[PDB]
């Protein structure tokens, strides 16, 4: 009874949108849009399935660009630290195998057997991913059926079998230049071709600019982070009374 | 025989254990921590073996103990024991006895003084008590080794209890029952046995190469991956391989010392005093000097480090190889690289499985080895992209994470980085802007702390002057001291920024921030340069003052004053009108502010402060004689 209505209470309230978007990541500043988007990735849609047997992904991903003063990897950091089941890894240190499932020869006989990789692990949770545009383009094909058909099909050295990959990918990236090229436009600012960006269900790219009222605040902010609503352990518990619903 | 003497070695470990003090200092020691030990439920003692080189008897009982620590300790034992039980019940002032009664006890001595080296160690010091020290790499998984053996008479059923005596297993002849009397019917069941943890560790050992230890009972698990140790154990090698039996480990100067420093810290010249004294081969450079002296101390660590790092883009024949090579051997030790020469594997590790010990392991390489201490890094210009890639979130967060074909893992690799990169093309060009200059990208040259730009001008009163400098010095502080303080400082204070020191940063971000490169990242320089400068003055907390010379110094180092606002590019010279309408305006003012108070003269310092709330223009107007 106690956790029943410790779990309503987080449920039946007016501004309970609200109070969640500005509960993820206390610590960075800001950023309200990609707060609600990761809030919205953590509790991902509905699967369904076709009566014709035609399976519907569920699973919601997201990419974020950014200049590289504002914060994009401190959500990466704050996801991993906070998912159920979460991994985190690097652009450039990931590959191909290390992602997916790796063929590897297995013991007690000469035959092969799968080795789970980073989308493997952390199924039904979400993978982070940071300098997704450093990402080689060989190894980020890969990544493409986890992120639309939820599996991983392997033909290679008679493995011959298809794996579950629910899994909601979570990148983050720079611009082709580093520095945002303001004079360009949204086309020309980024090395990503129109497949990969067709996939991600939300998209943010931030900017920083010089306005004296944001830096001021955002220097006091960053300034008292090295001086020193609903607490994060609630947001779990909430989340597991959510992930069950199909509207 | 034996150079323990049961009795007399208990008679004198006992007036040890009630008469010991250091020289409040003239406080009893044991005979204050007899009571706290009788208190806790603790089944262990760690003998301050300290206190055994403090007093001449317990010198003696050392060097007659140095072939037969395991007597001793066995004794002590029995001692411990006996000494619970006298001070419980014979004393009468406590009642919890039984479990201690029952139980075994043990003692650690966990200061014992060092021997001579580990390869200096002989045939016959083998067995012998030793103290080494080092960093642990690997650990094996727990081991179970045997202590008691159960065995069944497959016939009757009956159990007997077997135990190991000096590595021996007894299998009984016949069961001991007087109607069962079947030989070779006792049966050993596995999983009804006893053991005992054992675990090997491998430890990197410097003598006052790496050496795998072994461990026993709750010594496992107690050291793991990257712990800094000292070891007080048994060296052994038996019939051969080298390795020590731990007894002990450990996870881890005068008042004259403290004298020195507190003169050396109080004259007013330290800040000059400090950078003349760290490099007499480079002359002058009052800023570079600064800057690695602050990289030196570095700044505070809380749970956000203060792993200042400082890039040197002067011309490609300034003496920056010596600073680095120098600061390579005048700092706690580190690892001396160069971009050119190193790689991802190189700087970061070496990772892969092991069949024995079914864990992930760990090559460490340079990066990471350089944990906690200093590294350099030339070349810096020159260094692979897929290496560059790794310093990104080494400097961001002081982690790597790789995930690959069976391995998914973090390594932590907390260490500040000194590099120095040529500019592009043969000499810096100021004709072309300062980012263009250098050959980092934005997302790597933003995120320094500290960028020194120093060129070399030809000018012959300067070229006079380096010359005498550096002439004279071949022919024909202290580095102790050095290091000592730099030791100190980072052993004692932890600044903490005051309210003053804070409000300053706001302004200072904004101005620079107005004149847009000026990032949020220079913003973390802003407080690590200053918990530097707090902890280089020993002052406990940051002040005003000493922000103030961190900004001047980030300043200089970049020379934005020098730095053309609209296009990037320094001027090269860096009386002028602007120079004479101020002159003028000021001494206009001065010239009626002087008249207009209440007297026909005022103290100069007192005008100054009213002024520029300025010499030259009153020793003008004293040669005019106004
Ligand atoms: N809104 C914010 N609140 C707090 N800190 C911030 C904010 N924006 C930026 N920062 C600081 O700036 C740094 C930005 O690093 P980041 O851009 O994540 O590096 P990378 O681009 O390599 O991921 C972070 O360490 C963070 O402390
Ligand atoms: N200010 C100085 N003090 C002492 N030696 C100097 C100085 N400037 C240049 N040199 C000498 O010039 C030589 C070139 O060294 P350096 O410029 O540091 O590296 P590089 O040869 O790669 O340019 C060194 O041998 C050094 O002794
Ligand atoms: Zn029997």
């Amino acid at each position: 009874s106690d956790e029943i209505n410790e779990l309503k209470e987080m449920v039946k309230d007016e501004h309970i949108y609200d109070k969640l978007v500005r509960s993820i990541a206390p610590a960075v500043f800001g950023h309200e849009a990609v707060k609600k988007g990761i809030l919205l990735q953590m509790l991902g849609g509905v699967h369904k399935s076709t009566v014709e047997g035609i399976k519907l992904r569920g699973d919601i991903n997201i990419c974020v660009v950014g200049d590289p003063s504002t914060s994009k990897s401190q959500f990466l950091k704050y996801v991993v630290g906070f998912a159920p089941r979460s991994v985190y890894t690097s652009g450039k240190a990931s590959s191909a195998a290390g992602l997916t499932a790796a063929v590897v020869r297995d013991e007690e006989g000469g035959d092969y057997t799968i080795e789970a990789g980073a989308l493997m692990l952390a199924d039904n949770g979400i993978c982070c991913i940071d300098e997704f545009d450093k990402m080689d383009i060989s190894d980020q094909v890969a990544i493409h059926e986890a992120m639309e058909q939820q599996t991983i099909s392997i033909a290679k050295a008679g493995i011959h079998a298809t794996l579950n990959a629910r899994t909601s990918i979570l990148a983050a990236a720079n611009p082709v230049g580093g520095r945002y090229n303001r004079k360009l436009s949204l086309r020309g600012n980024l090395n990503m071709t129109a497949p990969i960006m067709s996939r991600f269900d939300l998209f943010f790219v931030i900017l920083d600019d010089c306005n004296e009222k944001i830096d001021t605040e955002l220097a006091s902010h960053i300034v008292d982070l090295h001086m020193k609503p609903f607490s994060a352990e609630q947001l779990r518990r909430y989340i597991k009374y959510a992930r069950t619903f199909k509207p | 025989g034996t150079n323990v003497s049961i009795q007399e070695c208990t008679t004198n470990f006992r007036n040890f254990l009630m008469s010991f003090k250091y020289k409040t200092d003239e406080e009893l020691y044991y005979i204050k921590q007899l009571n706290e030990m009788r208190e806790l439920g603790t089944s262990n003692l760690n003998l301050d073996a300290r206190n055994l080189l403090a007093y001449k008897q317990t010198e003696d009982l050392y060097h007659q103990l140095l072939n037969y620590p395991q007597e001793v300790i066995s004794i002590m034992d029995q001692t411990i024991k006996d000494c619970m039980v006298s001070l419980i019940v014979d004393n009468n002032l406590d009642y919890d006895l039984d479990e201690i009664e029952t139980k075994f006890y043990k003692v650690r001595p966990y200061n014992v003084g060092s021997c001579k080296g580990m390869r200096e160690l002989n045939p016959n010091d083998i067995d012998k008590l030793i103290n080494l020290k080092g960093l642990v790499l690997r650990s094996t998984p727990v081991i179970p080794d045997m202590k008691v053996a159960f065995f069944k008479c497959n016939v009757c059923d009956h159990t007997m209890a077997v135990e190991i005596d000096r590595g021996v297993i007894q299998e009984p002849a016949r069961c001991e029952r007087i109607d069962c009397n079947e030989p070779n019917s006792m049966s050993l069941i596995h999983n009804r046995c006893s053991f005992a943890d054992k675990q090997v560790i491998k430890l990197q050992e410097t003598p006052d190469h790496s050496i795998s230890l072994c461990v026993y009972d709750e010594l496992v698990d107690s050291c793991r991956a990257g712990d800094r140790i000292e070891v007080t154990g048994t060296f052994r090698s038996i019939p051969y391989k080298t390795y020590v039996d731990v007894v002990h480990v450990k996870k881890v100067i005068t008042d004259q010392d403290l004298a020195k420093i507190r003169e050396v810290a109080a004259r007013e010249d330290l800040y000059s005093l400090l950078a003349r004294s760290i490099a007499p081969s480079i002359y002058e450079l009052e800023d570079v000097k600064k800057g690695i002296l602050l990289q030196l101390f570095g700044g505070t660590n809380k749970t956000y480090r203060g792993d200042i790092n400082i890039l040197l883009c002067g011309d490609p024949s300034t003496s920056k190889s010596q600073i680095l090579q120098y600061v390579h051997k005048i700092t706690p030790r580190g690892v001396y690289t160069s971009g050119k020469g190193s790689s991802a594997v190189g700087l970061t590790a070496y990772i892969t499985r092991d069949v024995d010990t079914k864990q992930l392991v760990l090559e460490s390489g340079a990066l990471v080895l350089s944990d906690g201490g200093v590294c350099c890094i030339d070349e810096f210009d020159k260094m692979s992209d897929s290496t560059r890639s790794v310093l990104h979130e080494v400097m961001e967060q002081q982690t790597i994470s790789i995930a690959k074909a069976g391995i998914i893992t973090t390594l932590n690799a907390r260490s500040s980085i000194l590099a120095s990169a040529n500019p592009i093309g043969s000499r810096y060009n100021p004709n072309l802007p300062v980012t263009e200059n250098i050959d980092l990208p934005p997302p790597l040259l933003s995120r320094f702390d500290l960028v020194y730009l120093v060129l070399d001008k030809v000018d012959e009163k300067n070229d006079r002057e380096l010359a005498k400098h550096l002439t004279n010095l071949y022919l024909e502080l202290p580095v102790e001291f050095l290091t000592m303080y730099i030791s100190y400082a980072k052993e004692h204070i932890h600044p903490i920024i005051t309210e003053a020191a804070k409000t300053e940063l706001v302004r200072a971000y904004v101005g620079m921030r107005k004149m847009g490169t000026a990032t949020t990242r220079q913003l973390e320089s802003m407080i690590r340069l200053a918990e530097a400068h707090a902890k280089m003055k020993l002052k406990n907390v940051v002040e005003l003052e000493d922000v103030q010379e961190a900004v001047r110094l980030i300043r200089s180092a970049i020379k934005d004053y020098a730095t053309d606002p609209k296009t990037g590019k320094i001027d090269m010279n860096l009386k002028s009108v602007i120079q004479r309408k101020l002159q003028e305006d000021l001494s206009r003012e001065i010239m009626n502010v002087l008249k207009d108070q209440a007297s026909d003269s005022m103290s100069f310092n007192e005008l100054i402060k009213q002024i520029n709330e300025i010499q030259e223009a009153l020793s003008r107007l004293q040669q005019e004689d106004k």
